[PDB]
């Protein structure tokens, strides 16, 4: 039962987002910090069940120029792929 | 066990498939694999994850209508997975990454 929190109002860069995920998800130190690295971590590293709570999504969507959406898309595809991931968008 | 960049690369080109020491993520799971445990070697000795579709999400690899990409772990023996992967396409273009997909190098 792994829990991960993202306070959107505090994300000022796509890099902020990837470094935040690295910590909240306990990703490997070599974490590529990109969409492909994220898919690999969610499907071949991260522990489940997983609960991702993304607060102020809209605000973080601004400072990442729709990059936040692409990140969210990976979590959703990992989910549709079988990963026990609960996503909270608030 | 063939799990080096050129060993797997040459094998893919010559036999149009991965060596026998490779199993997909779902196959490994059916065998008891729990990524967060790093027990792959315990559940499937000599095996490495590989063969799954690679979505090329950052668009770093050459995309073409009808071409699908797949990936496989390189230099893995046991424990937690590393940052090395070999990427191969349906029309046999071969690339590698050693920095968890940040950058790629064409090797075939």
């Amino acid at each position: 039962m792994k829990k991960a929190v993202i306070n959107g109002e505090q994300i000022r860069s796509i890099s902020d987002l990837h470094q935040t995920l690295k910590k909240e998800l306990a990703l490997p130190e070599y974490y590529g910090e990109n969409l492909d690295a994220l898919w690999d971590a969610l499907t071949g590293w991260v522990e489940y069940p997983l609960v991702l709570e993304w607060r102020q999504f809209e605000q973080s969507k601004q400072l990442t120029e729709n990059g936040a959406e692409s990140v969210l898309q990976v979590f959703r595809e990992a989910k549709a792929a079988g990963a026990d991931i609960t996503i909270i968008l608030s | 066990v063939i799990n080096t960049f050129d060993g797997v690369a040459d094998y893919l080109q010559t036999y149009h498939k991965l060596p026998d020491n490779y199993i997909t993520k779902s196959e490994a799971q059916a065998l008891g694999w729990v990524a967060s445990k790093g027990n792959l070697a315990d559940v499937a000795p000599g095996k490495s994850i590989g063969g799954d579709i690679f979505s090329n999400r950052e668009g770093k690899l050459p995309g073409k209508s009808g071409r699908t990409w797949r990936e496989a772990d390189i230099n893995y023996t046991s424990g937690f997975r590393n940052s090395d992967r070999i990427l191969y396409s349906s029309d046999w273009l071969i690339y590698k990454t050693t920095d968890h997909y940040q950058t790629f190098t064409k090797i075939r």
